[PDB]
């Protein structure tokens, strides 16, 4: 027998890549009704076609699972979504590789998917570590209203009152205004001086203008950003002394093709061993019907922690994100980005770097009026 | 000016003529008249039911359409939501799968749905609770996808009411049918009210657990909401004689006055739309074909209902995506494997029919 | 607010270099960065790296592991120390400061001293 | 890291107008600033242009600049030639990694 993976990649030459892995998957322990088959497509600029295709090449090799990835277009919101929805009638596992927003996280309406980077409304676990090592007790949190600011401020929230602690004030600003200088004058009276931030790049602009004018981000304070916020165009304004966060491997693509064709291959191994189990449905147009062992092949997906790999233990939770991923924080200098601390999973450590805090200076800023 | 209706022709096969019959003909008075292009879909596939929407659209020139099929499928609903997001036409959730509340809805989707969301489930149950003098419950979620809004729900509510809640200790049985901590959990539970949450196989299995362990006779009123109730005629043989369950109207709605329905809200926003402006909105050129990237057109139809009245009852829709007044009703596993009413979900108040609890025996043993 | 230039003249082929640019007029202590350029005999301007008065340095990555700059408030004076020189490294040395800002602004500039490598 | 492009030398009469620009090769000049530094042959080279729009206290008004963001580039008008302007022009700007200066110009009457 025979089983087929299918995968949806931007590039060619990564379908070099990707083949070589299958390649490599079925030359350490094969040679017996495990030979893989590997069929790939390619994205499209229209989102309406990519479900008649993807079911097409669903109907043409009745495929077990779909690695997804994102195209160098930058949008990342819908990309996913037309292959998400489309397999998610059938129930076929869908795992993504370089997928960020929230959104796709619940369970409830993207019924089967898995990611292999943790999501945006994820790195509040680094902001509370930093919190716990700078011993900062009084913080304002600053957040849109959108989908990842809500969860990223529940998730906070949440952390927070594991403590029986609160935040001192939670600002919502519109997405895609224009005009702040209202809220930012209301939180300016206040007596933390900690400020969280979680929003656009767009709007992240916006912010920091209308900052800089207010002589609020001065000596004394301490600002504290995610990681949207650093790039893109959003340094034009950055005030100095702005710590934030970033992925170690978040746009490396080959070490993530390599995890997930391990991680499939050693579920396809551990799955194929037990009875009663039933092919794929055959065609997008023939029947309307649900896969018999989908919801095994996912828990299956999800006990599964591999032993090591390119970028470490690759253990998921349960939720369809993963575990245990290194964080870097980093500080800028004058217009410089220097990486001051690492983040390994449960606490962080500093490096032999003197951080310079906004404003100049060098202390340990604690703020209180 | 033009709409189109489908369905899946599960309770239509006598009623094959009637829907070209039924629709505004004799019996309404409004702007420019409006006709029916009816369309049967045998069955719905991914690569059905977008050749069918885009066939439609281009071949019938269609500003709204109403679906209704009987296949049990979720996912319907989403694909429908994915189609009207990327096509920039309304579309209506009448009867059948595409009636399940959809969490988030996309940012600028046009998707507008006939069902109840989990809150209302859980507003109308302590509606109940407070109505028949139960005063102390013990929460079970085991793994269900949203549970931790209804919980949050739930302790808010209890939070903010003047009725002196006293919520007792809850669980979550997180590793089901493991025989570690289950048993500890659910002995640990004293009190007389349970409100169930899970699916129909969870449910089933925990209300096994619940008659192994011993703790359901005359005395214990177990509480459940819509989802473990989803087709009322595959009762299970662990279901105790008397337990409350809501769920949306069944026995006194029609097919035909859903349609009447959404037609009349449909053509109540279109004539409040042509009344606002003098402009029309036409329909799109292609759905596949999509070379060009168009825009959202001008004032699209999105302030036009959530004040709509069409014939008496208020049809109104809020800004969440659902609707305002449902038709919710409330029903207990009556003692000959048959659910019964025993009260509607009327304008704010329930209106129950029992003016006291019958005191419903258990699995005959006990 | 002036700066003032010194350097010891050429140096040995393959050895260490060290230049040394004092400032009057003004304190080291501050809020501001300073920094050294370069520029060959008719060719472009390539930057060397900046040090902040207390602590910390940047470097340009072409070159980062050739460069130990250092400082000294006590005297208000900083120092280039260029190791492991080659033959094509002749070029005029510039030592400029650089306002906080939240632009890269480069003034005033100082005289400048010439740097010749040869035997 | 990138590197900056501009044409070497332009030649222009006295009375008239002239504009040079330094046009970015890799990225965009949109998330960055870039400065125009004045050079007299020995002589250490000064401000005349920050921020695309200021300028210091002590150049008379006679240079302007902009960004199109079409072809990636930064104009340099200058109106009014004199005798005093036959000089070497420069045009830095920075990024999050390093902070690299462009070629030249030989502005002649």
């Amino acid at each position: 027998k025979i089983v087929n993976i299918g995968a949806v990649l931007s590039t060619r030459k990564h379908e070099q890549m990707f083949r070589e892995a299958v390649n490599q998957a079925n030359k350490r322990h094969g040679s017996w009704k495990i030979q893989l088959n590997a069929t790939s497509v390619t994205h499209k600029p229209n989102a309406i076609q990519m479900a008649l295709s993807v079911c097409e090449d669903l109907i043409s090799s009745q495929v077990y699972a779909i690695l997804v990835s994102h195209p160098p277009t930058p949008n990342d919101h819908f990309t996913p979504t037309p292959v998400s929805y489309t397999a998610g009638f059938y129930r076929i596992p869908v795992l993504g590789l370089t997928t960020r927003m929230s959104i796709y996280s619940d369970k409830s309406i993207h019924l089967s998917f898995l990611r292999t980077v943790p999501p945006y409304s994820h790195q509040s676990s680094v902001w509370f570590e930093m919190m716990r090592v700078y011993s900062w007790n009084h913080i304002i949190l600053l957040v849109s209203d959108d989908h990842e600011g809500r969860a990223a401020q529940k998730r906070l929230e949440t952390l927070l009152e594991e403590r029986e602690s609160k935040a001192e004030k939670v600002l919502q600003f519109d997405p895609g205004t224009k005009n702040v200088t209202a809220l930012l004058m209301e939180a300016k009276e206040l007596e933390a001086r900690v400020i969280i931030l979680s929003a656009s790049e767009d709007d992240a602009a916006t912010v920091y203008r209308a900052a800089a004018m207010l002589n609020m981000t001065g000596s004394g304070y301490v600002w504290l950003v995610g990681e949207r916020e650093i790039s893109g165009n959003a340094l034009r304004y950055a005030p100095d002394g702005i710590l934030g966060l970033q992925l170690i491997n978040g746009k490396n693509e080959s070490a993530h093709i390599s995890d997930a064709v391990g991680v499939v291959a050693q579920a396809v191994h551990e799955l194929l061993e037990k009875e009663n189990i039933t092919d794929p449905p055959r065609g997008c147009v023939g029947n309307t019907n649900i896969w018999k062992t989908g919801p095994l092949f996912k828990r299956v997906l999800m006990s599964s922690k591999y032993a090591d790999g390119v970028t470490g233990r690759v253990e998921f939770n349960e939720d369809g994100d993963r575990k245990f991923a290194n964080y870097s924080i980093m500080n800028l200098q004058n217009r410089k980005l220097v990486q001051v601390g690492i983040y390994n999973g449960t606490h962080v450590i500093p490096n032999d770097r003197k951080i310079i805090w906004p404003g100049g200076e060098t202390e340990k800023p604690r703020g209180y009026q | 000016l033009n709409i189109a209706v489908m369905l899946g022709h599960s309770h239509d096969v006598t009623e094959r003529e009637l829907r070209t019959l039924w629709g505004p003909e004799q019996a309404a008075g409004l702007p420019l008249d409006v006709n029916v292009v009816a369309l049967l879909m045998n069955r719905t596939d991914p690569k059905s039911l977008i050749t069918h929407v885009c066939d439609l659209m281009s071949g019938a020139r269609i500003h709204g359409l109403v679906f209704g099929d009987d296949t049990d499928q979720e996912a319907v609903a989403q694909m429908l939501d994915f189609i009207s997001s990327h096509t920039f036409v309304p579309i209506l959730g009448i009867h059948g799968g595409a009636s399940m509340i959809m969490a988030d809805k996309d940012p600028t989707s046009t998707f507008f749905q006939f069902g109840a969301s989990i809150q209302q489930q859980a507003t109308v149950m302590l509606k109940i609770m407070q109505d028949y003098d139960w005063h102390v419950f013990s929460l079970v979620t085991t793994i269900f996808p949203g549970y931790r809004e209804f919980i949050s729900f739930v302790k808010t509510t209890v939070d903010n009411s003047f009725v002196g809640w006293d919520m007792q200790n809850v669980i979550t049985l997180d590793t089901s049918f493991e025989d570690a901590k289950t048993q500890v959990q659910l002995k640990k539970i004293h009190s007389s009210v349970i409100l169930l949450y899970c699916s129909k196989d969870e449910a089933v299995l925990i209300l096994s657990e619940a008659r192994s362990l011993g703790l359901t006779g005359y005395d214990f009123f177990w509480i459940v909401p819509s989802l473990v109730s989803g087709n009322t005629e595959l009762i299970p043989k662990e279901f105790p004689s008397g337990l409350i369950s809501v769920s949306y109207d069944d026995w006194d709605y029609s097919l035909e006055a859903r349609v009447r329905d959404g037609i009349g809200i449909l053509t109540t926003a279109a004539s409040s739309m042509l009344e606002k402006f003098s402009y029309i909105p036409e329909a799109k050129a292609s759905c596949y074909g999509q070379m060009e990237r168009p825009e959202v057109p001008m004032h699209t139809l999105h302030p036009f209902m959530v004040n709509v009245t069409w014939d008496g009852k208020d049809l109104s829709f809020t800004e969440e995506g659902y609707q305002v007044h449902p038709r919710l009703v409330v029903i207990v596993l009556n003692k000959d494997r048959e659910w019964e009413k025993v009260g509607k979900w009327e304008n704010h108040t329930l209106s129950l029919r029992h003016a006291v609890w019958p005191r419903y025996k258990s699995f005959s043993d006990c | 607010l002036q700066l003032q230039e010194s350097g010891p003249g050429l140096v040995k082929p393959s050895q260490t270099l060290s230049l040394t640019c004092t400032v009057s007029g003004g304190s080291i202590s501050s809020s501001n960065w300073w920094s050294w350029v370069r520029q060959p005999p008719g060719k472009g301007l390539e930057w060397i790296g900046e040090i902040y008065h207390s602590g910390n340095t940047n470097y340009n990555p072409s070159l980062k592991s050739r460069v130990t700059v250092s400082v000294d408030k006590s005297k208000n004076q900083f120092s280039l120390k260029l190791t492991s020189v080659t033959a094509a490294d002749t070029a005029v040395y510039y030592c400029a400061r650089d306002v906080s800002g939240g632009v890269n602004w480069f003034d005033p500039w100082g005289q400048g001293t010439l740097v010749t490598v040869s035997s | 890291n990138f590197m900056l492009t501009q044409p070497h030398s332009v030649s222009e009469s006295p009375g008239k107008t002239v504009t040079i620009s330094c046009t970015r090769s890799s990225g965009s000049i949109a998330s960055n600033y870039v400065q125009w530094y004045q050079q007299r042959p020995g002589s250490a080279p000064t401000t005349v242009i920050y921020e695309d729009n200021q300028r210091p206290s002590g150049v008379p008004d006679r240079f302007s600049g902009s960004i199109d963001s079409s072809s990636n580039s930064a104009s340099l008008t200058i109106s009014g030639l004199k005798t005093e302007d036959e000089a070497d022009y420069y045009c830095q700007s920075y990024d999050s990694s390093t902070v690299v200066f462009g070629g030249g110009t030989k502005l002649t009457v």
